[PDB]
Order: C-alpha cells, then structure tokens, then sequence
C-alpha cells in the first residue's frame, strides 16, 4: 500500500539556463 | 535622500531620462 | 521665550525619528517615484 | 540491486514565484 | 572577440548588439545568458571560453541643437545628450 507524505517545499529547478539575480521572477 | 530610493535598466529600447535642469545639489 | 525654544528644539528632533524609525512618511514621494518606474517596465514588457 | 526509502511526485503546470539570489541561485519559491 | 567596442554579435544563437565587456557577473555552471528586471539580455558567456561577458546598449543619446536665436549668430554649439565623448 502507498504511504503518502508532504512534500513540504521539493521539488524546485530552474526551469531554464537563464542567469538572474536578486529578482523575484 | 536615504528613506527613498536600475536607471540605465529601462534605457533599454530608447527610453532615455534627461536629467533635471536643477540639480539635487542646486534645489 | 525660554521655554518654546526648548519645545521648539524638541520638537525638531522627533522629526529625526519620526523619519528615522519609518519609511511610511515619505509614502507620497515614494509613490510617484514607483508609478514612473512601474509605467516604464509595463512599457519596456511590452517590447516583449 | 537486489541482495532504502524512495519517492514519487508528479509535476503539475503550477506557476511559482522563484526568487533568484545574488549569485543566482534560487534561494526561495512561492506557489 | 573584440572588447569594449559596439559590435553586433553572435553567441551560440543568441544575436543581439551591444558593447561586450569584462563582468563579474558570475554566472551558474549551466547557467547561459544573464538576464535584468526588464527581461533584456545582459550578460553573456562565452561559449568557448567561458567567461561572463556584459552587454550594453550602444548609445543613443538625442541630438539636442543649442543656440542663441538665429537673429543674433549663425553659430550653434550642438550637445549629444547621454553619451561619453568619443563616439562622436
Ligand atoms: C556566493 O558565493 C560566494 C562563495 O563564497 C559567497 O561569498 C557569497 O556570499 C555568495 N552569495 C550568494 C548570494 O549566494
Ligand atoms: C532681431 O533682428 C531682427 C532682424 O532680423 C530685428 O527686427 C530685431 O530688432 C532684432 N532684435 C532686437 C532685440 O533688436
Ligand atoms: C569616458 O570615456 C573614457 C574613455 O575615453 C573613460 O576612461 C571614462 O571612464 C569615461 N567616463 C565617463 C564618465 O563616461
């Protein structure tokens, strides 16, 4: 059977190679 | 002058900004 | 004169502070400040 | 390799605010 | 690869024309372009070499004509607005 858990917060990349800084994008 | 507040960022496309005739140092 | 010389005196130092310990005084000047800069980068985002 | 915990998500079309830091590293996201 | 000079360009697809510098921006592993609030291009690295490159708009400037009016000279003294002088 399937244990579920929580996420929390994973799961984040960057979504390309763009270089940024210090902006909420 | 320090609790108000990138110029060139939107100079981008010929959106200049002329500066003022009085100067900060002159007003 | 002594006397409103010193609330005069006081006065002016609480000014210091009321500018100091906030950046919700200047709210108007801030504004403006933004609403240009907020009309350019729509502007520019529209090159896009 | 057969003589250990693993995960499963799924991607979903969210839209996330990221936030980039100074070197460019993202330091924070918000859905 | 020139420097500090207008030139139009090519990276790895990426066009744009600018004035390629020498920039601290560093710039991720993977990490390709830079980029800026407005969504605009700016730093660059160099495919080959790698190495963070600015970019920068090349001039613009109005041309603004000063003179006294013409009932007194013929002689104008033309200032180009926003610009260091050499491009001139
Ligand atoms: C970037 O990495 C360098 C490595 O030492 C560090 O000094 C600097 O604080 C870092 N800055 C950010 C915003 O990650
Ligand atoms: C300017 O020159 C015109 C002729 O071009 C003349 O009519 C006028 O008097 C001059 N202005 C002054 C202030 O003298
Ligand atoms: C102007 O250009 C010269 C190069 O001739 C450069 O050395 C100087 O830093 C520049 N200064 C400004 C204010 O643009």
């Amino acid at each position: 059977p399937p244990a579920y858990t929580n996420s929390f917060t994973r799961g984040v990349y960057y979504p390309d190679k763009v270089f940024r800084s210090s902006v909420l994008h | 002058f320090n609790k108000v507040t990138l110029i060139c960022a939107q100079k981008f496309n010929g959106l200049t900004v002329l500066p003022p005739l009085l100067t900060d140092e002159m007003i | 004169q002594k006397l409103i010389a010193n609330q005069f005196n006081s006065a002016i130092g609480k000014i210091q502070d009321s500018l100091s310990s906030t950046a919700s005084a200047l709210g108007k000047l801030q504004d403006v400040v933004n609403q240009n800069a907020q009309a350019l980068n729509t502007l520019v985002k529209q090159l896009s | 390799a057969l003589h250990a915990a693993y995960y499963v998500g799924y991607l979903q079309p969210r839209t996330f605010l990221l936030k980039y830091n100074e070197n460019g590293t993202i330091t924070d996201a918000v859905d | 690869l020139v420097k500090n000079k207008c030139v139009n360009f090519n990276f790895n697809g990426l066009t744009g024309t600018g004035v390629l510098t020498e920039s601290n921006k560093k710039f991720l592993p993977f990490q390709q372009f830079g980029r800026d609030i407005a969504d605009t291009t700016d730093a660059v690295r160099d495919p080959q070499t790698l190495e963070i490159l600015d970019i920068t708009p090349c001039s613009f400037g109005g041309v603004s004509v000063i003179t006294p009016g013409t009932n007194t000279s013929n002689q104008v003294a033309v200032l180009y607005q926003d610009v260091n002088c050499t491009e001139v």
